[PDB]
């Protein structure tokens, strides 16, 4: 059922290799320092762990706590205001005495001139929650057609559904995210990317009225192919889905976090 | 149904395949979620 799957993609996890680049250490510090072995939910971002990383090379950092900070993946950047689970899906690709291991490798990493699109690292600690607050804001005017739901929840009910993210407290986050919407789609909030490890990658956010209709990944193949297309796989939470799977099904049992329902295009040949 | 099924089943499969050699990944066992 709804909720048992949704169980599953909160208990989502992954392991995070999190590497600090010489740059922010003293030069002689201990090998233990600049690396972090940590477990990661798929349902949350890469910036929810600042505090632990500060607090572990404090001590020996090259700086008094004008250079910019933000993370990468093998030399290439990588943003943090996209879920930790949709960052791998669009890193992994297909992929979706010897051993497989399966890991994200994260370099924190600094800078003068800050990479193009990318939103650095704050030092406010607000920066995420103000972030995903306003990515539910835009979810509840596509879902419901105004921010009415949203806006009507009280302060301190706000706090306790950002606060459920980072507590892991499932009950919360599916108690209120419920409360902003629970009737059906006017529109679907969905995001669909490519590749950022291979190929050109892109991102768009089509436009998917739902009134009256019930339309199947297929039916919105117009919004899925490119003008090339006219050998494309569908990733969501990590697993392949098929193109009959209805999209308002898909939306509410599959979206992220943020609210944002996110596919992820892998070619199969 | 069949559908939440695959849905499940695929979900679990996730899940496991991203959970093995976890104990390698524990220097935040007690805080999993991170930090405010």
């Amino acid at each position: 059922h709804m909720n048992d799957i949704k169980q599953l993609l909160w208990n989502g996890e992954l392991n995070v290799l999190v590497s600090i680049d010489p740059s922010f250490l003293m030069k002689g510090s201990p090998r233990e320092i600049a690396v972090l072995r940590i477990r990661v939910p798929r349902e949350t971002y890469l910036v929810n762990y600042m505090p632990l990383i500060w607090n572990k090379i404090k001590s020996f950092l090259s700086f008094d706590p004008e250079k910019y900070f933000w993370f990468e993946h093998n030399k290439t950047p990588i943003p943090w205001n996209y879920p930790v689970g949709v960052l791998f899906d669009c890193l992994a690709g297909k992929s979706a005495v010897k051993d497989v291991l399966t890991f994200l490798r994260i370099h924190l990493v600094m800078g003068d001139s800050l990479p193009p699109t990318i939103i650095p690292i704050a030092s406010s600690k607000t920066q995420a929650e103000k972030f995903w607050f306003h990515q539910w804001k835009q979810v509840c005017f596509i879902l419901n057609g105004s921010s009415k739901a949203i806006m009507s929840l009280s302060v301190n009910e706000a706090r306790k559904f950002w606060g459920s993210v980072i507590t892991r407290n499932f009950q919360d986050f599916i108690e209120i995210s419920n409360k902003i919407s629970s009737s059906r789609p006017r529109h679907i909030p969905l995001i669909i990317q490519t590749s950022r490890t291979s190929g050109t990658f892109r991102i768009s956010q089509p436009t998917i009225s739902m009134t009256g209709v019930n339309p199947t990944l297929k039916d919105i193949e117009g919004d899925i192919l490119d003008v090339k297309e006219g050998d494309v796989m569908v990733i969501c939470q990590g697993i392949e889905i098929p193109w009959h799977m209805l999209l308002y099904d898909l939306y509410s049992k599959l979206r992220s976090f943020d609210g944002f329902l996110y596919i992820t295009l892998v070619p199969i040949k | 149904d069949s559908m939440d099924d695959l849905l499940i089943r695929r979900l679990t499969d996730r899940n496991d395949k991203e959970a093995h050699l976890n104990e390698l990944f524990q220097d935040n066992s007690g805080a999993i979620g991170g930090n405010i």
